RNA sequence: ACCUCGAUGUUGGAUCAGGACAUCCCGAUGGUGCAGCCGCUAUUAAAGGUUCGUUUGUUCAACGAUUAAAGUCCUACGUGAUCUGAGUUCAGACCGGAGUAAUCCAGGUCGGUUUCUAUCUACUUUCAAAUUCCUCCCUGUACGAAAGGACAAGAGAAAUAAGGCCUACUUCACAAAGCGCCUUCCCCCGUAAAUGAUAUCAUCUCAACUUAGUAUUAUACCCACACCCACCCAAGAACAGGGUU
RNA sequence: UCUCUUACUUUUAACCAGUGAAAUUGACCUGCCCGUGAAGAGGCGGGCAUAACACAGCAAGACGAGAAGACCCUAUGGAGCU
RNA sequence: ACUGAACUCCUCACACCCAAUUGGACCAAUCUAUCACCCUAUAGAAGAACUAAUGUUAGUAUAAGUAACAUGAAAACAUUCU
RNA sequence: GUAAAUUUAACUGUUAGUCCAAAGAGGAACAGCUCUUUGGACACUAGGAAAAAACCUUGUAGAGAGAGUAAAAAAUUUAACA
RNA sequence: GCUACCUAAGAACAGCUAAAAGAGCACACCCGUCUAUGUAGCAAAAUAGUGGGAAGAUUUAUAGGUAGAGGCGACAAACCUA
């Protein structure tokens, strides 16, 4: 019975599960680009949000770099998380960390996955798009649109 | 047992006895041995008995092939197409005889379960039963609990 | 699938596609004994009266 | 073969908010369009027999509150929310047993993009959302009311006794001791493997189990009813009603919740609303509160014994 | 427990072949969009995928070789340029990585 | 000494109980050397229940505190591929005795390995119609000579059991639970009485018949044939189920 | 330990991917009640039940599986000891 | 009055339903002597016939695709982290 | 009426038996209990008494889609009195 | 070459209290009281916890000797290559 009840058990333990997402964590924010098996960059993607939140908090805040200090293992990222990811999402309230399935691993066969902060000089993800508007569906509903703004 | 091997039904080959009889056998082919002590009866056999056999019963044309055989044989051929094949391998003057006339008497339909010995073709004369033989009619048809 | 070809109704309706289909009501095996209230009177005047009461009798 | 599909897999970038808003906007004002039933064209209400029984409504367990009464005791109640309730269809007498009617009866509004083509036919043709559930509700003909009429929270009063029946919590393939009941083994005086196990089963002579026997499964996802819950509040603001004590299910799940059955109960409908309250007709509007004469309400004198 | 009968080959068969334990059918497969390499839906496509991770190397192999030895990671926004393509105005104090290729037409 | 020695595991105890009534209690009647409260005996009734502790390994047995009651028996003296080995069925040893001795005791005592991954049958929510005690009134009445002391009707509180729940309390915390809270509705047949024949009285009737006398021909749940990549879920082993406006 | 159990973690467990055993097996298309029977029946008699098939549990039965009973008796079978 | 056997009758042919034991008529494979020459004959001979000994060896099934068994994470596959 | 009996030669095998009717002994005028005697049945086919060794009918062997038969189905319901 | 005993020449025993010590707590080491897992297991005797000894009648590295009608034995009829 686990009604109501978040935070899959991924390691052996509770701290082997904050430090396999911690070092997936580290890794996100030194490449900007992941990929790892489902269910690890689903928590992992959860902290990472609100690692960005801690980071826009600012820099002189004694708990945020506390914080950071805890989540980057890697000491050189501290600052890039708080004078580059923190400033490019300035404008942006929630929408970044954004996740993709990928086929399979070759191996054990596994669900994996890529997520990737916004910004991203990277080279783009094959996302997938929305259907275009000059179809036969969308045509009649633009007719329809169109039909129903003028009887207004 | 029945259940393993096929069954046909008892019928006539074309309807002998109606018209004329006819002489369901076609063909005896003989196969004995010069030397050899198997085909010491079939070598009396074609001796004696062959020669009153073929002037007995003439529809039957009868082949002695005189072969090197260590089994001797005789194929029966009927008319319906049918081929059985026996061995006279060491039998007497008085078998052969036996086997060769029974092979003369037979018609080529198979040998396996008969299954009902008897094969009227009409087998009803004043009406086959149905279940209203022997109900009586009521007037203008009516059923029962019916009003007009 | 012989008992799905009995067809049995508690009272005198019975559905009008199996009143469509019968033939041959059967007879009935027992013979229903007639009780007295039926017995057309002329009956009564064939059975004989079996003995005399005493005419000072109450019932 | 057909590949599957959904309902926007083919629609635009700019088409999925138009169509939202424009599904929205259609089953809105066909909820508003069933809001005064009265004016329609009413099938004829009756007053009430004492061998009568009338419909109920589906509700929407919110939660638990605690309540006091004038002698100062702590009841605890369910706050059933009804939140779109409409009768759908009704079934004569003679059509479904012989024995008494049925009326059919929807809950909350979903959405028409995940149900069946024969649903949505059927709300299309009665001009209603699509519900969530549908029960089914046994009355007597002369308690009939039209389908697409609004059923309300004011159709129960406070003082009344009502039955709830949901789909309890389930708990999943659960061991002996959790369902049944059952006493384990002792823990530590030499037990081997044994500390949770049902034990023996049947008896030697058998050689076999009864098809009574309590062994481990699947627990706690069955319809139950809770019986004889008195109705000490109504909010007719919101449409929420207040039944005592607990409530079998889930939070947010759906209760059907018609009124008792228990003997004690039979015929204390002459003073409630009978074919339904209809809020048209009234010419009283309600209060927001309907208390019963035994509740502290909010706004009180904080009560003191004498 | 042991068994007490061998299982024949009529019951095994009966078992190991029922519809509960076939290989099910699947439909969603397509063909993607760009390269044609048969994707499945709400999947990305491995072509498509493999072509942005081997770039995606090579970007990564160049900011290897830009940064030295490792805990570097620097405080600025970074971008790339292919041959040709003059840096912009707006990525003036943005890292420059440059490789050598052609700008691929995926890539904008 | 009839199956079983190419192995039917043995006593008690734990869990789970099924059944029979020759009934311990709750129900209803006949008689009494039944004035009342307790009682004795007989008929009917098995839907429900039948406690916690000290000693002995005990089933038996003695005792303490209770209760409406702490019932008998069968189920391989129920159930060890669910559990214990406390004694009881070995190898070590001590005491008393028998025996020259080895060794022994239906004599006592300390210690003494409990192996199995379920193939087949059966089964794995039957959706529901609970019992019992106690307090007040009656009443300090009926009853007796006094002590003593009831039935019936009514009201209220509880205990157990079944089904659920998280608003308070508690283990705990976007959940699960009890130590916590809510609900829980029909009888049961042995007799006691009118009219009246066989038998003009009388007689309750394996005479025709009339009452206490039958709860049920009970009502509540549950009953929409196909959008389904994918996501989430108070749904869940997989599967299945609900939402995605 | 218990009255009286409850919550969480890991191993175990279920699904997916790879490799991949062992005891056991007369044949089985392998149901229930009563009775019978080499005296305790899934295969016999009388009744009842009955579309096929996966998956997870339980251990009432198959007088369940391993060890030609270790207790009792026999053998003009052995051996130790006095 | 009917039903009711391997008893009896009816058409045909008849050696053709007991444990241990005994008597008898045949008979496959193999070698040898002489025949035979698409596989047989007359005699002599014997390592001369397997639904069964928890029989021996080898192959494959059932249990079973079951029990069980693995690789700390990201990455430039330089390195970094727990 | 019948057709077998006696003797000679040469051998193996059975000689750890059950139930029924009757005359008995032991026990409890108990046992599917133990031991003799007389007879039958079984360890040999078939039909019947429900399935059934021993109870009844019946034996000498096959084919038949003919017939006559043997044994072969348990019946009872009851207390008035001058 | 395991084990019972003996011979030759060796090695080990932190720290504290040391009453002087086949003394006390307690490491390394030797042994295996109790519990739990395991029972075709990691293991044909293990693992985890809990235990006794741990300056001595202690433990142990190497080589040699005592062998079956026997060797050896702080007598368990104990050990002598599972
Ligand atoms: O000497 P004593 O041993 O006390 C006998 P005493 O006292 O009897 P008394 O007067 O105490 O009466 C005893 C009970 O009788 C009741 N009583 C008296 N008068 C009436 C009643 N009860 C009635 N119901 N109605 C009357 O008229 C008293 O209440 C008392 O309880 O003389
Ligand atoms: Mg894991
Ligand atoms: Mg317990
Ligand atoms: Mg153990
Ligand atoms: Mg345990
Ligand atoms: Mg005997
Ligand atoms: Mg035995
Ligand atoms: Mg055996
Ligand atoms: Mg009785
Ligand atoms: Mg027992
Ligand atoms: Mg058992
Ligand atoms: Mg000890
Ligand atoms: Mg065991
Ligand atoms: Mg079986
Ligand atoms: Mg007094
Ligand atoms: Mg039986
Ligand atoms: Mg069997
Ligand atoms: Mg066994
Ligand atoms: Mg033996
Ligand atoms: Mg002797
Ligand atoms: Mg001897
Ligand atoms: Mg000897
Ligand atoms: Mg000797
Ligand atoms: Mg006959
Ligand atoms: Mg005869
Ligand atoms: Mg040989
Ligand atoms: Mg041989
Ligand atoms: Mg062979
Ligand atoms: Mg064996
Ligand atoms: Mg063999
Ligand atoms: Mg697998
Ligand atoms: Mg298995
Ligand atoms: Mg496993
Ligand atoms: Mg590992
Ligand atoms: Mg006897
Ligand atoms: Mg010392
Ligand atoms: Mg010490
Ligand atoms: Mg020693
Ligand atoms: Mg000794
Ligand atoms: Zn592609």
């Amino acid at each position: 019975i686990s009604h109501g009840r978040v935070f899959r058990r991924m390691g052996l333990g509770p701290e082997s599960r904050i430090h396999l997402l911690r070092n997936l964590l580290t890794g996100l924010v030194r490449h900007e680009r992941i990929e790892a098996p489902w269910a690890r960059v689903d928590e992992m993607r959860g902290y990472a949000e609100k690692l960005i939140d801690y980071g826009k908090l600012g820099d002189t805040n004694e708990r945020a770099m506390r914080m950071a200090d805890f989540w980057l293992t890697e000491k050189d990222l501290i600052p890039k998380l708080f004078q580059v990811l923190a400033p490019r999402y300035k404008d942006q309230t929630g929408g970044y960390t954004r996740m993709l399935q990928i086929p399979n691993r070759s191996l054990d066969r596994a669900k994996m996955a890529v997520i990737e902060y916004k910004g991203n000089c990277l080279p783009p993800l094959p996302l997938p798009r929305r259907d275009s508007h000059l179809t036969l569906l969308n045509q009649l509903l633009q007719g329809l649109r169109q039909d129903l703004r003028q009887s207004q | 047992t029945a259940r393993g091997t096929p069954s046909r039904f008892l019928a006539s080959v074309l309807h002998n006895g109606l018209g004329r009889y006819v002489q369901q056998l076609q063909r005896l082919s003989f196969s004995v041995s010069r030397d050899g002590a198997s085909s010491r009866g079939a070598r009396e056999f074609v001796e004696r008995e062959v020669i009153d056999f073929a002037r007995r019963n003439p529809g039957v044309v009868i082949y002695v092939n005189s072969r090197p055989c260590c089994v001797p044989r005789v194929v029966a051929e009927y008319l319906n197409g049918a081929v059985r094949e026996e061995s006279i391998h060491c039998k007497s003057v008085e078998e052969i005889s036996t086997l060769v006339q029974k092979l003369a008497d037979q018609s080529g339909l198979d040998v396996i379960r008969i299954r009902k010995p008897f094969h009227t073709d009409n087998p009803s004369i004043q009406g086959q039963w149905h279940p209203f033989t022997n109900k009586p009619t009521t007037f203008r048809g009516l059923r029962p609990r019916e009003v007009q | 699938t012989m008992m799905e070809r009995l067809h049995l109704f508690p009272d005198e309706y019975i559905p009008e596609d199996i009143l469509k289909n019968l033939v041959e009501e059967l007879p009935q095996p027992r013979k229903i004994p007639k009780r007295l209230d039926e017995y057309t009177q002329e009956e009564i005047d064939a059975f004989p009266r079996l003995w005399t009461p005493p005419e000072d009798y109450r019932l | 073969g057909k590949s599957g599909t959904w309902w926007d897999e083919h629609l635009s970038e700019e088409n999925v908010p138009f169509i939202k808003q424009l599904v929205s906007d259609e089953d809105k004002a066909q909820l508003a369009s069933k809001l005064c039933p009265l004016k329609d064209e009413p099938w004829p209400i009756h007053p009430w027999e004492p061998g009568s029984f009338r419909v109920g409504l589906i509700a929407l367990k919110l939660g638990m509150m605690p309540l006091w009464t004038k002698d100062g005791q702590k009841h605890v109640v369910t706050l059933l929310q009804v939140q779109d309730c409409h009768v759908l269809k009704y079934t004569s007498k003679e059509n479904c047993n012989g024995k008494m009617a049925t009326l059919s009866v929807g809950g909350k509004t979903v959405s028409r993009f995940r149900k069946a083509t024969s649903i949505l036919e059927f709300y299309r043709e009665l001009g209603l959302p699509p519900k969530q559930t549908v029960k089914i509700f046994n009355i007597t003909d002369n308690a009939a009311i039209k389908p697409g009429t609004p059923l309300y929270a004011a159709h129960f009063r406070p003082g009344q006794y009502v039955d709830v029946t949901a789909k309890t919590i389930g708990k999943g393939f659960q061991g002996v001791m959790k369902r049944w009941g059952f006493k384990g083994q002792p823990a530590t005086h030499g037990q081997t493997k044994t500390h949770r196990r049902p034990g023996a089963v049947a008896t030697g002579d058998i050689g076999r189990v009864w098809p009574g026997t309590k062994m481990p499964g699947k627990m706690g996802n069955i319809y139950r009813t809770e019986y004889g819950l008195k109705v000490w509040r109504i909010n007719t603001k919101h449409n929420i009603i207040y039944v005592n004590g607990s409530v079998p299910g889930h939070k947010n799940c759906l209760v059907k919740v018609k009124d008792s059955k228990l003997p004690a109960y039979k015929d204390l409908g002459k003073n409630l609303p009978f074919p339904t309250y209809f809020p048209d007709g009234d010419e009283e509007e309600l209060p927001e509160d309907l208390y019963d004469e035994n509740v502290c309400q909010p706004g009180a004198p904080s009560i003191t014994f004498a | 427990a042991a068994p007490k009968n061998r299982r024949t080959i009529e019951v095994n068969r009966c078992r190991r072949r029922n519809p509960q334990k076939l290989i099910k059918v699947k439909n969603n497969i397509d063909v993607c969009p760009e390269c044609g390499h048969l994707k499945q839906k709400h999947v990305l496509c491995a072509y498509c995928y493999e072509k942005v991770c081997k770039e995606t190397a090579e970007i990564r192999r160049q900011i290897g070789k830009q940064e030295g030895g490792p805990f570097k990671a620097p405080t600025i926004e970074t971008v790339v340029l292919y041959t040709g393509e003059t840096p912009s105005e707006q990525d003036q104090g943005k890292r420059i990585i440059e490789r050598d290729r052609k700008r691929p037409s995926w890539f904008t």
